[PDB]
């Protein structure tokens, strides 16, 4: 037993190419329509592979109108993880990511203004492995 | 690796399909038979000796040639009466087909696209001990030709008119007769001949 | 068909090309048609009274039109075609391209298809 | 080759049918042809086992191995029993322009063997200057190339073209001018070593086995009881070296069914099999020896799943045709017989040799597909202990390892339909004691047999 | 690293041309109906891009009938968001802006009379881009 | 049906196979028929004058296609079923399996059955 | 000009070159000729052809071959483009088609009225000591060669010119692999890496940087075999 995780403070985002730092929050799920059939001789329900879609969640604080101007427009996003207390990082890459709805306004009170995107991704590739 | 290829004859044209058949490609295949229900013994089902006209639909859509050209090639082929060729790579079909309904759609995003719903009609062709008359004869030549040096006119109409002895149909047409010379046996490079129909 | 040839007009100079012997220089079935194909592009319909309503075109009365852009090339589009279709030699016109170079002052190509650029079938039995 | 279009056409014979095959067998076949002294292995192609031993139907090896693939067998281990006394044919060409005719080129076959082999070289019509050099088997032609004179280009042209894998050339001398014409001169000197074999040269052929690992072991249709013996002491220490070789003979032609009986009573080992009845193929008798190849070339390809209980054989007759009566005492008596049913040769029951003391359970072994099952269970058991035995950690966690490992082997077997039930534990009497360099585990299984018989009553 | 965030202090909105100060809490979303539409070759699912939708939220505390009186006519909001840190602001405008629903009453104990008012816009412009 | 036999031809070799009679050497109906499907294998289609559009295969042709190595596939089957099921004594080709051994060099097989392959039912009234 | 080409390829440019033999020159010399020299830029035209009625020499049919391979770039390859030209000049039987094949000649065939060149080959054919086989064709030393420039063009943008940190080697690796996709992304290519030369970067500096990199084209389809079951 060893102490090797990592935190989202190595988190490194780069949407378009350019560092997106002030984002404290990312989630994406590639996910698959699993068809799930009953068989007439077996107990047990089989299930199918389908077609994968890619769904992404980007929120964070807001600084520029930077996503506002960006509107629909394809767009790729490089997630950067890398392991601090040993060498090695995590790379990911959307390969073509579009935006679901623009945050065209978001604020409250005093409250610093949150900035919230979610999105759709179509594919991925895997740079990195740890 | 699934793909599309349509090639047409009469159009020395090869589409190929930018975007795959979404939902699924299906095709169906039913035996001709029909009953037949004898006294005091109930139906029975009786082989009819041919085949059937079975269908190949499905449905695209023509992202931003430009989908209006495309839609209008074709618009343009499903009044061809000459067959078109069609090849589908992972699905396994390979045949003369042509289009009996093509449709086009925008909406309203995606102004730029156009959706695609066609569908194909398994094509046969009516021909109306000795090898058997079964290849289709889907080949096309270009209606002017240019006399090579080693071209005779009986060889002119063997390789584009069929028979071989077809020639003097070739050298009938008032424009033969004058870019040739009298003689039908001598003949020149580089005149223009005109094949008949 | 038998379709006939017909004399050069150089439209450039507005004047029949004639030989040196004075006769006016003969063309070919092909020639002939071109011609009469950029003489009836030329030609505005209705407003001649030699020529039936076949004959001519409509294009300079689309100019003060006020349908939009794409409405003039759509409407550009049928004129040419209809008007070039009339002629028997004719097999199919099109391939459009437009380009606004300026702002309101346009620039359009077309591609027009003979009967003898047809494809023909090899087959007999 | 060029860029293009190239096609070829072959008889449906020809294609590879030898995927999907099973098993494993061994012979020391007598052979007029082909390496002498060592195991060779066949993937199942006639054309591989006519090119590698002939196709001379008189020697027992391209009898016995077309007859074993006609069985299905994956890979036929084949070894070429000699008496000694081998000679390879050879054949010394000699030089014109030198008055003494000198010696310069020896030939010789690839392979010890006997057959005529021979040499015809005749001076080339187009031009004098090079000759052709046609090479004969008997009075049929076999190979033919013209060579320039010089005796290097002779012997590596020889040595070159495709069709000679049945001769090799030898430079002996050189000289100037082209070898003298010369018609059908036999290598001589060669032999095929198959006269008069000696009982003692079947020992080498077995030791020579031992290194190599097959599922059965069939001799070479001689029903010496000697060798008979010998192998079946042989095939004993074998499995006590854990080798379970499953062995197939045959009594002799003039054995009556009495002796066969007897035989087959008086060794009753459940890895012993005897043939009982000789049969016809392409119009030749075989002997019951004989027919134990292709009866056990069919056991090893059917392999688990299947079973030879009413396997419709290749043979066309056989002899003597039993009654019932004498079916019962034939099987009864550990006899393996083919019967004659309606233009077809069937094998009946399966059995073996082990047919005296079925006294429990032990009635399951008296049947070949049975013992198959266990033998195969028990050699990849043990070729799962050699990966293990001094190289794993003995602890908790690497005897689960190897008790999950087996485990998914049964379950392998499961996904087969072979096993009905099966469980494999810890056998914690011997693990009280166990050490670093050898686990021990218990297990047992329900084999799913093949249906045999069935009853029918007709209430009327 | 700089502190160069915004909070809802700086927000300004402009309902109709008129500051309505007394809003302490608005955001607007422009999404899309992306269809999600999946292709017989590619394990991957397409999604392709449909019309845009305006939806915006806007409540805050009751000071006089502005928006009861207002009713359902069209209108426009323009809200700016001015970066006090360093100089720059974010201007937007909601092009056409009507009400899905009046808030015609609300009142609960001694709390504050609060308002909420939600609707849909059909376009917006983007006036500045920090 | 009545079929006939043919000479052989030894296409290793190019020339016929001739007796030591000097006769060349006479051959079966089917061994005829075995020739002929790979003469007509390996000859082109409408480009050998002699024969009329049925005789030959398009596969040559197929080598400098833009088409992919599954519709080539395709293709090849295609051009090889049709070529060969012309000949009255065919009743089904198929079976077809590739390899392509190297990147872009390939090799295929294919079954023939013959109209002897056929399996005959066993009834009479 | 063979010098010249090789001078050329040391300062970076890597020029293909399209030779043709003299018209009295006959097989043998062409293939003295083609193994004489057999450098991978350099290629042979090892018959005549007529067109519009007028003969033309190998070196003059060297153009249009050169034309040729340069417009079917990267994609596209001659093993068995139809050539506007009409008739060849010698006519060669198989065996002699091999023998100027295996000597590094490019030749082109007569086939039922269509002049088409063979094999795609060039002058290097001598060695071919196992993965310089590939070498020996034209369109896989276009591919190598639009490569190296493609790398270059790169190149010169940076040299210098970019701080030599691990974000701006970073930067250039991302930009050569995404070059690399826009090649996969035509199908020119099966599988590609690109990768750190570890062993050069341990001594570069601000001038230069050192990358490695390797991948497998996708080859036009040559050849059929069939074999006929029956």
């Amino acid at each position: 037993e060893e102490a090797s995780f990592l935190n989202g403070s190595d988190v490194v985002i780069l949407i378009d190419g350019v560092e997106e730092l002030y984002m404290e929050e990312i989630k994406a799920d590639f996910e698959q329509d699993e068809q799930s059939i009953k068989l007439l001789g077996c107990q047990n329900e089989i299930s199918r592979v389908g077609t994968t879609k890619g769904s992404f969640s980007l929120n964070g604080y807001k600084t520029d109108s930077k996503f506002a101007k960006l509107g629909f427009r394809s767009f790729e996003i490089i997630y950067n993880l890398s392991n601090s207390e040993t060498l090695g990082y995590e790379s990911i890459r959307l390969k073509n990511c579009r935006l679901k709805k623009l945050p065209l306004i978001n604020s409250k009170a005093g409250e610093i203004v949150k900035i919230e995107v979610e999105g759709s991704f179509r594919g991925y590739d895997l740079l990195n492995e740890l | 690796v699934i793909d599309i290829y349509l090639k047409n004859e009469k159009e020395k044209i090869d589409f190929h399909f930018p975007v795959n058949p979404q939902d699924s490609l299906s095709i169906k295949k039913e035996k001709r038979f029909e009953t037949v229900d004898i006294v005091n013994l109930g139906e029975f089902d009786i082989k009819k000796e041919g085949e059937k006209i079975r269908e190949i639909s499905f449905k695209t859509f023509l992202p931003n040639k430009n989908p209006i050209e495309v839609v209008a090639m074709l618009e343009k082929w499903v009044d061809q009466a000459e067959p078109l060729r069609l090849i589908i790579t992972g699905f396994g079909y390979n045949g003369l087909v042509t289009i009996s309904s093509f449709s086009n759609t925008q909406t309203a995003g995606r102004e730029e696209d156009r959706d695609i719903e066609i569908t194909f009609r398994t094509y046969r062709e009516l021909k109306i001990t000795d090898l058997k008359d079964n290849r289709p004869n889907t080949q096309t030549k270009s209606k002017i030709y240019t006399v090579k040096a080693s071209d005779t006119l009986y060889k002119i109409a063997k390789n584009l008119l069929g028979k071989g002895s077809r020639w003097p149909e070739i050298y009938n047409i008032p424009e033969n007769k004058k870019v040739i010379g009298k003689n039908p046996n001598i003949i020149k490079k580089g005149k223009l001949v005109i094949p008949s129909k | 068909l038998d379709l006939k040839g017909s004399f050069l007009f150089d439209f450039e100079k507005g004047e029949f090309v004639k030989n040196a012997d004075g006769t006016l220089k003969k063309c070919d079935k092909v020639q002939a048609y071109k011609q009469w194909c950029q003489k009836a592009i030329l030609t505005p319909r209705y407003k001649k009274a030699a020529y039936t309503n076949i004959y001519g075109s409509e294009i300079k009365d689309l100019i003060a039109s006020n349908l939009s852009q794409s409405a003039k090339e759509l409407e550009i589009t049928r004129l040419i075609k209809e008007t070039i279709l009339v002629h028997p030699y004719t097999k199919e016109v099109g391939e459009f391209s437009f380009n606004w170079l300026e702002n309101s002052r346009l620039v359009e190509y077309e591609f027009d298809v003979l009967t003898i650029d047809d494809e023909n079938i090899v087959i007999d039995g | 080759e060029i860029p293009g279009f190239y096609n070829r056409f072959k008889a449906q014979a020809e294609k590879a049918a030898a995927t999907g095959l099973k098993g494993r067998l061994a012979m020391p076949i007598r052979a007029n042809w082909g390496d002498v002294g060592k195991v060779v292995t066949i993937k199942n192609d006639l054309r591989q086992l006519k090119n590698l031993f002939g196709d001379d139907m008189n020697y027992s090896a391209f009898k016995l191995g077309k007859l074993a693939l006609l069985g299905n067998v994956k890979e036929l281990l084949l070894y070429r029993l000699v008496d000694g006394n081998q000679k390879k044919g050879t054949l010394t060409l000699k030089d014109t322009t030198e008055n003494s005719a000198k010696d310069v080129i020896k030939l010789e076959t690839k392979y010890p063997t006997a057959r005529n082999f021979n040499v015809t070289i005749k001076s080339n019509l187009v031009d004098s200057d090079k000759k052709d050099f046609i090479f004969f088997e008997n009075t049929k032609q076999l190979f033919s190339s013209s060579i320039k004179g010089t005796i290097d280009e002779i012997v590596l042209e020889i040595n070159s073209n495709l069709d000679n894998e049945y001769v090799i050339a030898t430079k002996v001398a050189d000289s100037d001018t082209i070898l003298a014409n010369v018609v059908n001169q036999a290598l001589e000197g060669g032999n095929d070593g198959c006269t008069s074999i000696t009982n003692e040269s079947y020992l080498k052929a077995l030791e020579e086995f031992e290194r190599y690992s097959f599922d059965s072991f069939v001799l070479d249709g001689v029903a010496d009881e000697a060798l008979q013996e010998t192998t079946k002491a042989w095939v004993a220490k074998n499995k006590e070296l854990g080798k379970d070789i499953l062995l197939f003979l045959g009594g002799k032609t003039e054995d009556n069914i009495k002796q066969i009986n007897d035989k087959s009573k008086s060794f009753n080992d459940e890895n012993i099999v005897n043939v009982g009845s000789s049969a016809y193929y392409e119009n030749i008798k075989y002997t019951p020896s004989e027919v134990a190849v292709y009866i056990a070339a069919l056991s090893v390809s059917k392999g688990i799943t299947g079973s030879i209980c009413n396997a419709k054989t290749i043979f066309e007759e056989v002899e003597p045709r039993l009654s019932q009566s004498e079916v019962k005492e034939c099987l009864k008596s550990g006899t393996l017989v083919l019967d004659f049913d309606d233009g077809d040769v069937i094998i009946v029951d399966d059995v073996n040799t082990f047919k005296k003391y079925v006294d429990d359970k032990n009635e399951a072994m008296g049947y070949i597909s049975n013992i198959m099952f266990i033998n195969t269970i028990n050699k990849d058991t043990s070729l799962k202990r050699k990966e293990f035995v001094g190289k794993i950690f003995n602890d908790a966690t690497g005897q689960t390892t190897v008790i999950c490992a087996l485990k998914k082997y049964f379950e392998e077997l499961m996904s087969q339909g072979i096993i009905s039930e099966f469980n494999v534990d810890i056998d914690t009497e011997l693990q009280a004691t166990a050490k670093a360099d050898e686990f021990y585990w218990k297990w047992d299984a329900v084999k799913v047999d093949v249906m045999k018989k069935i009853y029918g009553t007709g209430y009327l």
